[PDB]
């Protein structure tokens, strides 16, 4: 599992891979770890994959109902502290790492970290999930203030393409979201699409 | 082991227009034989019979409730109760206590009251069903009965060879245990007639 | 005390039930709903009686999911709690089943709900009329409209409010004759008939329409703009 | 809280003449890995009370939100009634105490630091709920690392300037980024004074390394 | 694992006399082997002839002082009167045993004067069993200050001495003496020695410095 | 009480439901007239499926019926939930009769205003029962609710024989209908549902209309 | 005019046969016996005013604050009845606090006036409950959404207002708010029009004293709702019985 995502000047990228493993055994290969909350926020899931499955949806309960009350589109702030209460309220019932990322009207593109614990931090990038680890160098290196939607999508590639190659337990094919005013392009990296890199071989 | 803790040993066979249920007769609390005239088969109808090896209070315990319910639900329906029907009544209850489970697993044998097919099924201790059209076996000495019942079963049988079949089953099986036997009551439930016959079986 | 509360009459009677319906016409408003080929169309109309007030709240068009919308009639605090419990049963639909709620069982749900007001004596019925419309992805358009007595049922066309029985009469003569349909004559059917029945020649400030097409399933309430350019093309014929 | 998952290190805390001033690293590390490098951990409740806390940081951001909701329902009122440092310090010693007696702590360990009424209160709470006041406090491995050269200053000299105070928290937090290996480069300075409380940061320390070329 | 409780140290100290109750105790706050602050007084004023000297874990500490005084004023409403001193003890021994089974971690000691204007000591173990002694000492350094007592206070493995009744000067005197003798060996008492004396005339509070290791 | 009769008084000023016990299954045709042509008749329903093997009818309340539809449901289910057997008709009307007798017992409700016409098909065998909102239960070779069913109850006593098929009580419940209908029904105006061997089910309107064109 | 005693009056739960709930009516008309808070929302805020009663002079002239703080965004100006107008003030409040615990930010007004007249409309259909003889306007500034003004009457509607006025002289207070372009005005211009509108629907020779409270909320408090300025208020004070004469 590693799921990442990027703010930028407009809206956000998202990224996760798709491996889903019971202990060692790839129970799933093409998992959709970006969960649509509303119609511009998406969550990244990580962790227990019940857990997650059950706050993403009721969040996305909580989150829908919210908005046909105040008649507007919801914040993404909002989205991040009802996961927030939730990943909080059961932290001992709960394996649950999220990183909320969506745009809204009031204020752009918004990343979120909810990690195990319960916790709430607005960040330009998150990243998360068992792999992440392999690639906190690389997104330190890597991030530049103010890149573009292409440079957003290329980074978070890249990392994610690092971070399937050396975690175990991340693997698969590169599920890709960036979420503007205009709406969610999505994309699947897969095979040739996903960056290589060499290994250094003699 | 809680089941092993009283012994028990309850099988059920199927014949042609019959059923046998058979049950071990040692009540014993481990090593201790105490009584050799357990009930471990009770009727539940005039043609349908369960029985329950395991923990013996739990034997009583099952037995006593779900006499309780079969007698309200055969007052109230106003219908003798078709064995499947039992059966999904002893799941329930069984299932009632799933995570505090009975330790007990029954084995049904009985015909139909209207048809007079026969019946046999055998539940685990949280009430998973299984009905089979051979045999089913239940108690601390389920390999032995499996063993025999597996050689000795044949399709079709009367009740007499029904009888020397599960006879031969019951007595060859228990006497490879020890927590089991001190003698075999046999029930073969025909459509006309109940014979109730106790073994020779051996008493060590 | 047999009048009193919701029990029953001599004769069979619920007349608190009788009475919410007269609670009903006080507000003094008429909401028609008309229901086309592939379009059903709420239309009330929008008197605004105090002009220092903002005539962007006063609404009783109401989202209810994105695909499902409402117009009420009745005692106003009432039609906004029924459609804050229309909100929450449709996304409790939506969560515990997985699907959005279909139109029938939404005005049913809130059908179910108001029969306990009439049957309860210790709360009274909730004098309002809910008419829900949404697209139905097997039937095509839906409109559906549930009473203060726990009915409800699904409608080629309906009114509620005031002028409902003289509107019911306009459209019942209307719909026998034409089969009307298409996205124009529809929200033309829904505003002569609130018109013929008002006799007051609208202006785009003094109603409100809110459709749903199978073009696009999204609940919208029409701009001024837009009741404007049905008007115009309505009011030259 | 049975096992803390984002965590904050030391945070220290001095009265000197005319308010205190407490510090805290701008880190929340999980385990080792320093995850989270930009997070305040010191609050501000009201005008006279600032709060800072180590331990598990989803408990700090729950005490955050319970005790910033009580100081806006208590200003509500308008009646001229503030909640003391003190104040603040016993609700939040109940708090921790009544959760460790549910077997379920809040994993923090708290500096209240407040100015009113023109004396200085300078407080410590931690997850069991014990609770004292001093002159001088370090949470964490400051209460090893900090508190010994805070309190060998409060006990030359018991009344600090301001610009003493906040040099000697900026020289503990030096020795703090030098020993604590959960420590970070990266530290807020909040100050409650009579101006009322000013957070200021980030600011960093100025590091020393002429020892690593004297091996050979 | 999660543990309710650390001991976080101090020495507590009663004397009764013929008119007074001297209650005393160090003033060191520690846990493990840090010193949280050296003014930390371990003996409370309840009521105006009333003394009570608090040590073993601290939180439970300032739950039950603060509990104990809630209940002094509980009691002052629905009575119209203030406790005794053997009133302040029973009820303590009730609460004290109210938390049976998940005990305040606290070494209680109720120095002060009964209802005919004597001194009286109460010492109570952390679930409630309490009797009125003539002197004890109480929690971190209990076991080195006891003897100490017991010999000069209680006059006892000695012959040919005059069994004098203790004055003030001369019970002052013997717990600033225990109190260094224990500053000395024990390692969590220190700083300061707060002394409270409960006389007719009413509670009189005095400190003395210790070692500061 | 007083309440009973009174909600005995809305039912018989309910719609006219006929359920006629044939040998082999179970009528229960029912008077749907809408008020208006603006009323879409597709759309609400009440003759109405309980199991796959019973469905019922009313007279009286609408929405005081759909109360025990769904009930009736739930107890059924439940059953099922124990039994894994479907349940007896006689079983459910004793369930849900009993429900229905819980609304006049406690106070500050009212009862029921609707009488139920549970059909049903179990061990080869049909069912044809009635419910008051008493929560009595009577079990029928045939019957009528709401209005004028006194008229109908005789008219039913006049042409019901034991030795008849569910086509020819199929024939006989739109008759009983007719006899009170004014004016004219359609394949879109009444609502029959039919028990047999097969299981309950609500016949279509394309297969009312021929049933309406044998008469 | 005439009595009714057959007793559809009694309970709110409970219809008259034209369709009237009695109840809430006569909750309503407490608010019309009780004197006239207005408010008016301008281009860049919301500003109370209340003529509060002073019926002892005994009392700390500050006494029944029929001005409140809901929220630190929210205001909220009440008539009719004090001890049900302060229970409201609760439950806006504890409405206010519970939307920020569970949803992290300041709860909207259009949010918090729906939330609070569900609670004053689920008073209006039960036996064991009264109606509430309180009407109340609710008044917030903030940066995205802009001035935001909301009135709630016992009847559980609201209902946004450019200008608004509840009491008993409510109806001239709406002709004078009338006369007034509140969109284009600025704060400070309407403390003063407030003020006026205040002292001219007084009637001295029914009830004799009263002390004019203002509150505003928009730009120039930072979108938080507060008393206002002793300065600006009487300046407003000048000017209204300058004005008046």
């Amino acid at each position: 599992t590693t799921i990442m995502a990027v703010q930028f000047d407009g809206g956000v990228v998202l990224g996760a891979d798709s491996r889903t493993t019971t202990g060692s055994y790839i129970a799933n290969r093409v998992t959709d770890k970006l969960t649509p909350i509303h119609d511009r926020i998406f969550c990244c899931r990580s962790g227990s994959a019940a857990d997650t499955q059950a706050v993403a949806d009721a969040v996305t309960y909580q989150l829908g109902f919210h908005s046909i009350e105040l008649n507007e589109p919801p914040l993404v702030h909002t989205a991040a502290s009802l996961f927030k209460e939730m990943c909080y309220r059961y932290r001992e019932d709960l394996m649950a790492g999220i990183i909320i990322a969506g745009w809204d009207p009031q204020e752009g593109g918004q990343v979120y970290s909810v990690p195990m614990g319960g916790m709430m931090v607005r960040q330009s990038f998150a990243i998360g999930g068992s792999g992440s680890s392999y690639i906190y160098g690389y997104v330190d290196a890597t991030y530049r203030e103010g890149m573009t939607k292409e440079e957003c999508l290329q980074f978070t590639a890249n990392a994610l393409a690092l971070a399937m190659e050396r975690d175990g337990s991340s693997g698969g094919v590169i599920r890709l979201a960036a979420i503007a005013e205009s709406g969610v392009e999505r994309q699947v990296l897969l095979g040739d699409q996903i960056p290589k890199f060499a290994v250094a071989t003699l | 082991s809680i089941m092993s803790y009283n012994g028990g040993a309850v099988m059920a066979m199927k014949g042609k227009n019959c059923v046998a249920i058979a049950a071990d007769r040692r009540f014993g609390i481990q090593a201790q034989m105490v009584t050799t005239d357990f009930q471990k088969i009770f009727p539940m109808g005039d043609r349908l019979y369960i029985g329950l090896a395991g923990l013996a209070t739990d034997v009583q315990t099952v037995a006593q409730r779900l006499k309780f319910r079969l007698n309200l639900y055969e007052l109230k329906e106003g219908r003798q109760i078709k064995p499947y029907t039992l059966m999904s009544m002893v799941a329930n209850l069984l299932y009632e206590k799933r995570f505090g489970p009975y330790y007990t697993e029954p084995v049904i044998a009985g015909l139909d009251p209207k048809t007079f097919k026969p019946f046999i099924c055998s539940l685990d201790l949280i009430g998973c069903p299984m009905v089979t059209d051979d045999f089913v076996v239940s108690g601390t000495c389920a390999e032995q009965m499996y063993g025999m019942c597996e050689s000795l079963w044949e399709p079709n049988m009367d009740p007499d060879h029904l009888f020397e079949t599960i006879s031969q089953a019951m007595l060859n099986a228990v006497d490879r245990d020890a927590v089991s036997g001190m003698g075999v009551i046999v029930h073969i439930i025909e459509k006309d007639k109940i014979t109730t016959r106790t073994l020779k079986a051996r008493m060590d | 005390f047999d009048r009193h509360i919701t029990i029953f009459s001599p004769e069979g009677r619920l007349y608190q039930v009788e009475y919410a319906f007269k609670a009903i016409n006080q507000g003094g408003l008429t909401s028609v709903a008309v229901r086309g080929k592939d379009c059903a169309v709420i239309v009330t109309q929008k008197k605004v009686p105090d002009k220092l007030l903002d005539s962007s709240t006063v609404t009783h068009l109401f989202k209810i999911t994105e695909n499902i919308g409402c117009v009420m009639t009745g005692m106003t605090a009432d039609s906004r709690s029924q459609v804050q419990r229309a909100r929450y049963e449709a996304a409790n639909w939506k969560y515990k089943y997985g699907y959005e709620i279909p139109v029938d069982m939404l005005c049913k749900r809130i059908a179910d709900i108001s029969q306990v007001y009439t049957q309860n004596a210790e709360m009274r019925p909730l004098g309002c009329c809910m008419i829900l419309i949404g697209i139905d992805e097997e039937q095509g358009p839906q409109v559906y409209k549930c009473d203060p007595a726990g009915y409800y049922c699904g409608f080629k066309a309906t009114a509620a409010g005031v002028k409902q029985t003289e509107s019911t009469s306009f459209l019942e003569k209307k719909v026998k004759k034409k089969f009307d349909w298409t996205f124009e004559q529809t929200v033309e059917t829904a505003i002569t008939c609130l018109s013929t029945v008002l006799s007051i020649d609208f202006k785009p400030s003094e109603i409100e329409v809110g459709v749903v097409t199978v073009e696009n399933p999204k609940f919208r309430i029409l701009t001024e703009a837009e009741i404007d350019a049905h008007l115009v093309a309505l009011a030259e014929r | 809280t049975q096992n803390p998952m984002v965590t904050g290190t030391s945070v220290l805390g001095v009265k000197f003449e005319g308010g205190v001033v407490i510090a805290a690293d701008m880190l929340g590390s999980y385990g080792s890995l320093a995850r989270f490098r930009n997070i305040s951990r010191i609050m501000r409740v009201n005008n006279s009370t600032m709060l800072g806390a180590s331990g598990d940081y989803a408990d700090f951001q729950y005490l955050k939100q319970v005790l910033g909701q009580m100081v806006i329902d208590e200003e509500l009122l308008g009646d001229g009634h503030s909640y003391s440092p003190r104040a603040i310090h016993s609700w939040l010693t109940r708090a921790m105490y009544s959760r460790r007696s549910k077997m379920n702590p809040l994993w923090n360990t708290m500096v209240i630091g407040g100015y009113a009424d023109g004396e200085s209160f300078l407080g410590y709470v931690d997850m069991l709920g014990v609770a004292y006041e001093a002159p001088s406090l370090a949470t964490g491995y400051g209460a090893y690392l900090a508190q010994p050269l805070l309190r060998e200053v409060l006990e030359k000299q018991p009344v600090l300037s301001q610009t003493e105070a906040r040099d000697l928290v900026e020289r503990c937090m030096r020795v703090l980024y030098y020993r604590d290996a959960r420590s970070y480069n990266r530290f807020q300075i909040a100050t409650v004074t009579e101006k009322g409380v000013e957070i200021e940061g980030p600011l960093s320390t100025e590091t020393n390394w002429d020892i690593a070329h004297m091996i050979s | 694992r999660f543990s309710p409780y650390v001991f976080n140290g101090g020495t507590i100290l009663a004397i009764a006399g013929e008119d007074f109750a001297i209650v005393a105790s160090d003033t060191r706050l520690s846990e493990g082997f840090s010193i949280h602050t050296r003014d930390s007084p371990k003996c409370y004023k309840l009521t105006d002839k009333t003394v009570i000297g608090c040590s073993g874990f601290h939180g439970d500490c300032l739950t039950l002082t603060k509990i104990i005084e809630a209940r002094l004023k509980m009691y002052k409403h629905s009575n119209n009167k203030a406790m005794t001193t053997g009133a302040i003890a029973a009820m303590l021994s009730t609460i004290l045993y109210s938390r049976r089974f998940f005990p305040y971690y606290v070494y209680n000691i109720i120095g002060g004067l009964d209802e005919e204007g004597k001194g009286a000591v109460y010492s109570f173990d952390p679930v409630g069993s309490y009797q009125r002694d003539s002197f004890k000492a109480g929690g971190s350094a209990s076991a080195m200050l006891q003897p100490l007592l017991d010999n000069q206070v209680g006059f006892k493995n000695m012959q040919n001495v005059e069994h004098v009744p203790l004055s003030l000067d001369r019970a002052m005197r013997l717990v600033k003496d225990v109190f260094i003798s224990a500053a000395e060996r024990d390692v969590y008492t220190g700083d300061a020695l707060r002394i409270c004396i409960v006389t007719k005339e009413g509670i009189r509070e005095e400190t003395v410095s210790l070692r500061k290791d | 009480l007083v309440q009973i009769e009174y909600a005995l008084a809305a039912v018989a000023g309910g719609a006219p439901s006929v359920g006629i016990k044939a040998a082999n299954g179970v009528v229960l045709a029912t008077e749907k007239k809408q008020k208006s042509i603006l009323y879409d008749e597709r759309s609400v329903h009440k003759v109405e499926p309980i199991t796959k093997h019973i469905g019922l009818v009313y007279s009286g309340m609408g929405p005081d019926y759909r109360v025990l539809v769904h009930r009736a449901r739930k107890l059924a289910q439940q059953y099922y939930l124990v039994y894994q057997e479907p349940i007896p008709t006689a079983q459910l009307v004793q369930r849900v009769a009993s429900v229905m007798q819980e609304y006049t017992q406690s106070g500050g409700v009212r009862p029921f205003g609707v009488s139920l016409l549970i059909c049903g098909w179990n061990e080869g065998r049909p069912y044809l029962f009635q419910s008051d909102p008493s929560g009595a239960y009577f079990a029928w070779k045939a019957t009528a609710m709401g209005k004028n069913y006194v008229n109908g109850k005789t008219f039913l006593e006049k042409r019901y024989n034991e030795d008849l098929e569910l086509e020819d009580a199929i024939h006989t419940a739109i008759l009983t209908l007719k006899e009170s209908f004014e004016g004219q029904m359609t394949e879109d105006n009444i609502e029959v549902g039919i028990c047999n061997e097969a299981g309950f089910r609500r016949l279509t309107p394309t297969e009312v209309k021929d049933y309406l064109a044998a008469i | 005019m005439s009595s009714i005693g057959t007793g559809y009056d009694l309970s709110a739960s409970t219809f008259s046969p034209d369709g009237r709930v009695f109840q809430v009516e006569y909750a309503m008309k407490a608010v019309e016996n009780s004197s006239t808070a207005i408010g008016i929302r301008c281009k860049d805020g919301v500003v109370f005013g209340v003529e509060k009663l002073v019926l002892s002079k005994l009392y700390e002239e500050g006494s029944n604050k029929r001005l409140f703080n809901v929220d630190r965004h929210v205001g909220m100006a009440v008539a009719g009845l004090l001890a049900d107008a302060r229970s409201l003030a609760d439950i806006a409040r504890e409405e206010a606090s519970n939307f920020r615990s569970n949803f992290g930010y300041n709860i909207p007004l259009k949010h918090l006036a729906d939330r609070v007249a569900m609670y004053v409309h689920a008073y209006t259909l039960y036996s064991a409950v009264r109606p509430f003889g309180c009407s109340f306007m609710l008044g917030s500034y903030s940066v995205n959404d802009g001035a935001q003004l909301y009135m709630i009457d016992p009847s559980g509607v609201s209902y946004g207002y450019w200008g608004c006025a509840i009491g008993k002289a409510r109806q001239a207070a709406k002709t004078e708010i009338e006369k007034l372009q509140m969109k284009e005005m600025t704060c400070r211009d309407i403390v003063k029009e407030v003020a006026k509108i205040i002292y001219i629907v007084h009637d001295e020779v029914k009830d004799k004293a009263f002390e004019l409270e203002l509150s505003w909320v928009g730009e120039l408090t930072n979108g938080r709702h507060e008393i206002v300025p002793k300065d600006i208020r009487e300046e407003a004070e000048k000017y209204a019985k300058e004005s008046l004469k």
